[PDB]
């Protein structure tokens, strides 16, 4: 691999030196041991947390502004898509967190008004709607 | 004129041509609560 | 000069185990992270 200490830098390696997991079990059972205080080693429960945590659509959601925004940021082309992150979003996410790192790059303006959105009395109303639909939805499977 | 300008016209001392009217000014709630309970076909909002 | 990956605010840990939980090993990480050159003799 190549290394330097001015546009590179070994910052996955030594993070890599400092991992103590050593294959994809012992990982999701570090992240089990993390998000849960109580630490039974279980087997299907972490993988199914895990995969809740970020690959549900029932339980995660990027908008589609977020969506958009998103694309932007990465500078990804294509601003549909969907609303459940990727591994190749975390990936590009990494690459540019890195490539910051390397001085190639600037961070954003959080005061930005490109980065604050307005929020109007129906998207709060649709939000309470559906608050109060997917309340309705546990009773309703229930007594089916 | 209007009806209810011809009655009273006030003096203006601006100089420079008016291009873009004033617009509505609560377009944003009543825009936002259309939106809210419109039908929408494609179900995006 | 190490990342780590912190989740819903709740504690440190090193950011190579979220590519771990995806299928991904060591050399794999490498390959993506870094670029190779060839040593002959």
């Amino acid at each position: 691999l190549f290394t330097n200490d001015l546009d590179h830098g070994p910052y996955i390696s030594e993070t890599l030196r400092v991992d103590p997991t050593n294959d994809r079990l012992s990982a999701l059972v570090e992240i089990y041991r993390m998000m849960r205080p109580g630490e039974p080693p279980t087997r299907e429960a972490a993988e199914s947390l895990f995969e809740n945590l970020f690959f549900s659509e029932d339980r995660y959601d990027l908008s589609a502004v977020g969506r958009m925004k998103f694309n932007r940021s990465l500078l990804r082309e294509e601003i549909e898509g969907s609303g459940i992150l990727s591994k190749d979003d975390i990936i590009d996410v990494m690459k540019k967190l890195i490539d910051i790192r390397n001085g190639k790059g600037e961070v954003d303006d959080i005061d930005h008004l490109g980065n604050r959105r307005i929020r109007s009395v129906g998207e709060m109303a649709e939000n309470q709607f559906r608050v109060g639909l997917v309340r309705v939805e546990r009773a309703v499977k229930e007594r089916l | 004129y209007s009806y209810t300008e011809k009655k009273r016209i006030r003096k203006d001392f601006g100089k420079r041509p008016q291009v873009l009217d004033v617009p509505y000014l609560l377009s944003i709630q009543l825009d936002s609560f259309q939106k809210f309970i419109e039908q929408d076909p494609e179900g995006q909002y | 000069d190490n990342l780590f990956v912190r989740i819903d605010r709740r504690r440190k840990l090193p950011a190579t185990i979220i590519l771990r939980a995806l299928n991904y090993t060591t050399e794999q990480i490498l390959d993506l992270f870094f670029e190779k050159v060839i040593f002959e003799i």
